């Protein structure tokens, strides 16, 4: 088990749907002798000695510049898209599509209140979840 | 309501006129206040001659400093501004005048017009970390013998960033990155909501 | 266990709670000093004044230092005290056997009882301090009983760390204070003449870095580590440097140990702790063990200082007027005989 | 740019003032380290000199390094005449702190933040 | 006579911080928002600039918060943007302007929402 | 030029100052004073502090005389707000004013004689010190450090019956005064010590800023009161003690007759102080009464928002001095719209006292030094802040 | 033990301080003295609650006791109010 931490505890880069990357500030600091998700891995590659390039987040910011574009800059959704080709693998691609009604997992609110780990950790959510039932 | 005495506020207005039209090269902006207070102010190369004209002219003898302080605004780009309030023991009055310096644009020192400035200039040094030039003995007043950083800048720490406490192991007293254990509890204030300017 | 939270310095928690007996004494200052540095919870128990124990409450923050009373001849007071630590360091010895305690008290009887309470508390780790060179069968009744102590120590806290210090010299030592005070003497009674008597000192601190680490490394159990120093010294540089810094004249004079254990008796003989005693005098004239193959202080992270550095600070006090103000430097280092 | 100038129209002028006060905290270290009794060598003395003086050799800019001096030429003063007592001496020397690490394993192993 | 520097003012060794806090803190500019709770927009006028969050383990004795980071409560008011970052710039700590983000005009009309078409 | 210092804890020096000297045989060739041993940060931890919660720091800048402190910051604050202070509250802060006065000059002048070594006075005037303490006591809550003069007025009403108590003891103080002078004022020895030390020009004392019965005792005729009111000190008639050939003996001779001339503005305030309130109305500058609070909603948002909020002072800047005992004690507030101040200089009379230590004590000897900072009532507290 | 039952433990770091020095708690806990407090009957559909003695009470509040359900309780008070 190598704790991590949650986004309330970490300046960490996150993207939503159409790509507009936004930054979580530290509103506190990680609990226990947790620490943030970069630097375990960082620290495990040092351990095994295939240490990674950066060592500071700025420096990490900066390797996700190399990989992708959208990290970097915030609050700025992507303009172009190139759905023409796009397209074309699609025609490429032949599958079947079952007879099967598609369904949402979220039939009805309760099904919405327990989702991920914090959620599922609350005792809020597990009220309003019961109130439900 | 106070008890404003229109007599004053025009008086002073016209004296602010005489000393704007006596020194038109230093007075920047002269006004004299709602609170029948005027604030002469001057660039800062004036700080010699402006001070001079007030200490010595029979019709504006401002004989003594009543003191010399520096407002740091970090947000204009000359942080500090010298304010010196002055005081006429004749015309029973007073004026202030304030200067504009920046860090590292010293301002001249009036320790010459006035020696009561001697002291309190080094309280700016100390506090703000102004520097005034021709000034006899320029050294901190205020601070710890050893301290580094200038305290009343807008930009530094309350708690600073060094205690003291004595350790047995040197048997001497000790200074050490500040610790503290109930940092103090900075409470929001400012109301979303603003006054109508009257 | 506590969670190390904090930046390291004073008000912030190191998750060490640890009793130690002895605090009341010359290294206590300083181990107590380290643990209320970084942090940790203290209790020190105590059976001198609360006068006496003031000097310890200045180090450490409010509420990391707890002194509880405590009488050696009671089971009972060492049972609480160990309650809820997690660490118990012992430092009980003295020189002078007294009256109502023997050497086999304070180094041997006693010491066993506290580690014996401290596992059916159940402290992680234990650090019993004997001396140095305390050969089973030395010439020190008190080298002697140490030894036979660390046997039992073993038996009740098995692994509980032992560090065996060499002369340890630091403000208020008796190693280093010990010789610059037989000025009284106007001679100075060495055997052989101060030589084959080859001694290594450590400071103080050292001694202590290294026991608070021994608290705090994993290595640590069921070693011996022995804290030695930085340089050996036959005594007689030992006692001529101490009185070259002190700048007091030396006159080094042969005396028989037989004569001299007389000596020893005499002062041991004064009812308020005597200035020397028969068994301070067999050690004295005790050379250190070779290096073996103990670890040492930098196995433990501290490096050793070397006596020269820190000597001036340790004996300014016994200086005179001008002397006081004379530096290391432009005085004469003496040679190191490792032999 | 366009700026007014202090003591020292380019950094060249500037550069022998430094040299003035290099000097004399030389000549004074080992006064006082016998004035205040401090239990230091004065050649480590001197070296604390020299690096107070060198942790500020990258700047090149004529006005700072001017009040660079007034300021380190006021410390002179103080630790001249016995203003600052031992413990504002010792001080410089950093004596009682514990040392932090700066490796990376190291930190991560101590600190949330780095 | 005036002389010619193209050197940033920085002025890092003059104000007296120590080395830690100058290259290990970051800053971020930014125009305060609305707590939702109040409608009052008199918070949401000056650009300010904070210094990164730090460490604030609990105390064993009294369980009061402490803080070992003495930039944490300081919060510097600077009225535009350039003005905060040449404070920055000058003091030597890292900055990361947010742009301000303003309400957008919205048009409202109380006949509109009477029709019943929609 | 032998140096030393005077040495923080001196049991003369007044609270500790590090006056370093240079003794010329027992002459002192050179006085540096060292200050800044007390600072203590007052003006910087104000700006992080609402109005109402900076007013005790005024009491502890020069605690000897704690009120008249208060009233500085307060004639301050209501300048900026434009409000002024009830007609009852101004006559209480002048009995209150006076009364203090009296409490610096009875510190003043017996701590003087206690360094020049007479000790009996000290004793003799503390008694009545005490007796005067109670009157903050019953009036304020506190012996010292009051907190009573608010920024829109006094916090509460007197007691129902302070007024009478501060009439018997006016009414004997007197003799009080008379005896110590009758020790003092022509003690074949106290002239000695005291005459012809320390001697100020008239024009070197308005160019150090002196500001006080340092100026009043050269002979320059300035008092604050007189030349520009504050409060009510306008309606009471006193005299100003002008002072010639100033030296610490006339000066003293100054701080004895402004302690009998507070006496008779005392008397007067006692005998004409209006019926009335004692806070400003504006519920937005001062807080609501606790009856009201409890029953009224506008009375309670009112209480809750100046207590945790604040006044909301209007953006501006003042500098407004008043005559504290020691002398000019001005506040120079710098204020934006916020509840919290943005600068408060606190012009200290006694900055510039001190630095004319240099200019005074020349040529003298180690026990002239004694004696002139005896003569310029210099607590640290106010110098360092 | 304790009102929200402090209770350094068994195993805490921190429960060493009581060692030969007591703990500081209460008894006649408020938490159960309202309510030992008997309910207040009324005949109005509101009723004010002074808290006691005006000035020296609460700020003053209305509870509507309008529903036998409920016996209103002044949120200062924690005085149940029977209809
Ligand atoms: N520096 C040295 O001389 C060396 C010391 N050591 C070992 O290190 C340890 C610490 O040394 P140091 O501090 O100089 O020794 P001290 O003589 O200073 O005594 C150490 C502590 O033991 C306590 N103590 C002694 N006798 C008794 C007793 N009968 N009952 C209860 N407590 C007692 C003392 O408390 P109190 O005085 O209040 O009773 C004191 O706090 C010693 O145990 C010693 O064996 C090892 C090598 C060299
Ligand atoms: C033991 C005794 C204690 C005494 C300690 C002492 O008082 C404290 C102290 O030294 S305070 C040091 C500050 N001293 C400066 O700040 C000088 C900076 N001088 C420059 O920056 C030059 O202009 C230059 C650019 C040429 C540097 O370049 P260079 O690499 O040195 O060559
Ligand atoms: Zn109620």
């Amino acid at each position: 088990i190598l704790p991590g931490a949650a986004y309330t505890e970490k300046s960490a880069t996150y993207v939503n749907t159409e790509g507009r990357a936004q930054q979580t500030k530290v509103a506190v600091t990680p609990p226990g002798l947790a620490r943030e998700d970069w630097k375990i891995i960082r620290a495990l590659s040092e351990i095994a000695g295939i240490t990674l390039p950066y060592d500071t987040l700025d420096q990490v910011r900066n390797r996700l510049e190399e990989v992708s574009p959208n990290l970097v800059r915030y609050d700025d959704i992507e303009e172009t898209n190139y759905f023409q080709q796009a397209s074309e693998l699609a025609k490429l691609v032949n599958q079947e599509v079952l007879a099967d009604p598609l369904v949402p997992p979220q039939l009805t609110i309760k099904d919405f209140y327990m989702t991920d780990s914090i959620s599922r950790a609350s005792q809020t959510m597990a009220k309003c979840v019961k109130a439900v039932t | 309501v106070r008890p404003r005495s229109d007599v004053t506020h025009k008086q002073l207005s016209a004296f602010g006129e005489y000393v704007a039209e006596i020194l038109p090269k230093y007075v920047q902006q002269v006004q004299v206040s709602c609170l029948d207070e005027l604030e002469i102010c001057i660039h800062p190369d004036g700080v010699i001659p402006t001070l001079t004209f007030l200490r010595d002219h029979t019709n504006a003898q401002f004989k003594s400093l009543a003191d010399l302080t520096a407002v740091d605004v970090p947000t204009r780009q000359n942080r500090f501004e010298i304010v010196y309030n002055l005081l006429s023991l004749r015309f029973n009055s007073r004026i202030r005048v304030k200067t504009y310096a920046d860090e590292l644009t010293p301002i001249d020192s009036i320790v010459s017009v006035h020696i009561a400035a001697n002291w309190y200039e080094r309280e700016v040094w100390d506090m703000f970390g102004v520097f005034f030039f021709n000034h006899p003995d320029l050294r901190r007043i205020l601070t710890d013998y050893g301290f580094e950083g200038h305290p009343f800048r807008k930009d530094f720490p309350l708690t600073g960033y060094v205690e003291l406490r004595y350790d047995d192991e040197v048997k001497r007293v000790v200074a050490e990155p500040v610790e503290l254990a109930q940092e103090f509890r900075k409470f929001d204030l400012n109301s979303p909501w603003e006054a109508f300017p009257a | 266990a506590v969670i190390p939270h904090g930046k390291g310095g004073r008000s912030s928690v190191s998750g060490v709670v640890a009793t130690v007996f002895g605090a009341t004494g010359f290294l206590g200052r300083y181990v107590v000093n380290h643990l209320g540095r970084m942090g940790s919870q203290v209790i020190i128990p105590y059976r001198c004044d609360v006068y006496d124990i003031m000097h310890l409450r200045l180090m450490g923050d409010l509420g990391q230092l707890t002194f509880l009373e405590w009488d050696a001849r009671d089971k009972d007071s060492i049972r609480k005290a160990v309650q809820h630590s997690n660490v118990v360091i012992n430092l009980i010895g003295r020189e002078w056997e007294t009256r109502n305690f023997d050497f086999e008290d304070v180094f041997v009887n006693i010491p066993r009882a506290i580690a014996q309470a401290s596992k059916e508390a159940g402290v992680e780790r234990f650090i019993h301090v004997s001396h140095l060179n305390a050969s089973m069968k030395s010439s020190s009744k008190s080298l002697r009983s140490k030894a036979v102590g660390e046997k039992e120590v073993r038996s009740v806290f098995p692994e509980a760390i032992i560090i065996r210090p060499s002369d340890i010299f630091g403000r208020e030592d008796r190693f280093l204070n010990h010789f610059a005070n037989y000025r009284w003497f106007l001679a100075v009674p060495l055997v052989s003449l101060g030589f084959k008597t080859v001694k290594q000192p450590v400071y103080v601190a050292d001694v202590s870095k290294g026991i608070v680490n021994a608290t705090k490394d994993p290595d640590a159990v069921g070693k011996t580590f022995a804290f030695t120093g930085p340089n050996r010294y036959l005594l007689f540089h030992l006692v001529k440097y101490i009185f070259g810094m002190t700048h007091r004249t030396f006159i080094p004079y042969p005396l028989p140990l037989f004569v001299y254990s007389w000596i020893g008796k005499l002062f041991g003989l004064s009812p308020f702790e005597p200035w020397t005693t028969k068994d301070k005098v067999e050690r004295i004239h005790i050379s250190d063990v070779m290096p073996t193959d103990l670890p040492g202080l930098e196995d433990l992270g501290v490096q050793p200082t070397p006596l020269e550095l820190k000597s001036i600070e340790v004996l300014r006090r016994h200086r005179t007027y001008r002397w006081l103000s004379s530096e290391i430097e432009e005085t004469k280092p003496a040679k190191t005989v490792n032999y | 740019t366009s700026v007014k100038p202090i003591f020292s129209r380019d950094l060249n002028e500037a550069k022998r003032r430094v040299r003035e006060l290099y000097r004399a905290w030389y000549r004074e270290v080992p006064n006082t380290v016998h004035l205040m009794q401090l239990d230091i060598t004065v050649k480590q003395g001197r070296d604390k000199v020299r690096e107070m003086f060198m942790k500020n050799a990258h700047v090149t800019d004529p006005r700072v390094v001017d009040l660079l001096v007034i300021k380190g030429k006021m410390e002179l003063q103080e630790t001249i005449k016995v203003w600052k007592q031992r413990t504002h001496v010792m001080r410089f020397f950093h004596e009682t702190e514990t040392p932090r690490p700066k490796d990376f394993l190291s930190k991560f192993y101590m600190g949330h933040d780095p | 006579q005036l002389i010619t520097v193209d050197e940033k003012l920085d002025i890092t060794t003059l104000t007296g911080v120590p080395e830690e806090h100058i290259k290990t803190r970051k800053v971020r500019i930014f125009v305060p928002a609305r707590n939702n709770m109040q409608s009052g927009v008199n918070n949401t006028k000056k650009w300010k600039m904070e210094f990164d969050t730090r460490e604030r383990w609990e105390n064993p004795l009294m369980g009061w918060a402490s803080t070992a980071d003495p930039l944490s409560n300081m919060v510097l008011t600077f009225s535009a943007k350039e003005d905060a970052i040449a404070f920055a710039e000058k003091n030597g700590w890292s900055y990361d302007v947010e742009e301000k983000k303003v309400p957008k005009p919205k048009s409202k009309s109380y006949g509109a929402n009477f029709s019943w078409n929609k | 030029n032998m140096t030393l210092n005077f040495g923080p804890q001196h049991p003369a020096a007044h609270g500790v100052l590090r006056l370093v000297l240079e003794l010329s045989g027992e002459m002192v060739r050179k006085c540096d004073p060292h200050i800044g041993l007390l600072h203590r940060g007052t003006e910087k931890l104000i700006e992080y502090k609402t109005y109402l919660q900076a007013l005790p720091y005024f009491d502890r800048l020069d605690y000897v005389s704690m009120m008249c402190n208060e009233q500085a910051y307060s004639i301050a604050v209501e300048k900026l707000l434009n409000i002024q202070p009830p007609p009852r509250a101004q006559w209480i802060r002048v009995l209150f004013g006076e009364i203090t006065r009296i409490l610096n000059h009875i510190m003043a002048v017996t701590t003087h004689a206690l360094d020049i070594g007479a000790m009996t006075p000290f004793f003799w005037m503390f008694e009545e010190r005490e007796k005067m303490f109670e009157f903050y006591e019953r009036v304020s809550g506190a012996r010292m450090h009051a907190a009573y003069i608010r920024p829109g007025g006094v916090h509460q009403d007197l007691p129902l019956g302070l007024l009478d108590d501060i009439y018997e003891f006016s009414k004997n103080f007197s003799l009080r005064i008379d005896e110590v002078e009758e020790m003092l004022t022509n003690n074949r020895i106290w002239r000695n010590r005291t005459v012809d030390i320390g001697v100020v020009t008239a024009e070197d004392a308005l160019n150090y800023g002196f500001s006080g019965v340092m100026l009043r005792g050269s002979g320059i005729q300035w008092d604050l009161r007189k030349t520009q009111p504050y409060d009510v000190y306008d309606q009471v008639e006193f005299d100003v003690p002008i002072g010639s050939r100033g030296d610490c003996y006339d000066r003293y001779l100054c701080r004895v007759e402004e302690m009998r001339q507070s006496l008779r503005i005392i008397e007067q305030c006692l005998n004409k102080m209006p019926p009335g309130e004692i806070k400003v109305d504006d519920a937005k500058v001062s807080p609501p009464k606790r009856a009201e609070m409890k029953t009224s909603m506008e009375s309670l948002i009112h209480h809750f928002k100046l207590y945790t909020e604040g006044y909301q002072v209007p953006p501006g800047a003042t500098y407004t001095a008043i005559e504290a005992p020691k002398g000019e004690f001005g506040v120079y507030l710098v204020s934006d719209g916020s509840s919290r101040p943005y600068r408060c200089k606190i012009k200290a009379p006694g900055f510039a006292h001190l630095a004319g230590l240099d200019k005074m004590s020349k040529g003298h000897m180690l026990a002239d030094v004694v004696a002139i900072i005896g003569t310029q009532d210099i607590v640290f507290g106010e110098i360092d802040r | 033990i304790t009102h929200t039952g402090q209770v350094y433990d068994e195993k805490d770091y921190r429960r060493v301080r009581f060692v030969d020095r007591q703990k500081e708690v209460n008894e006649n806990f408020a938490i159960d003295l309202i309510a030992q407090q008997p309910v207040n009957e009324v005949e109005h559909r509101i009723i004010a609650c002074d808290g006691g003695g005006g000035a020296l009470g609460h700020p003053k509040v209305y509870i509507n006791l309008d529903k036998e359900t409920k016996t209103g309780t002044c949120g200062y008070c924690g005085l149940q109010f029977k209809q």
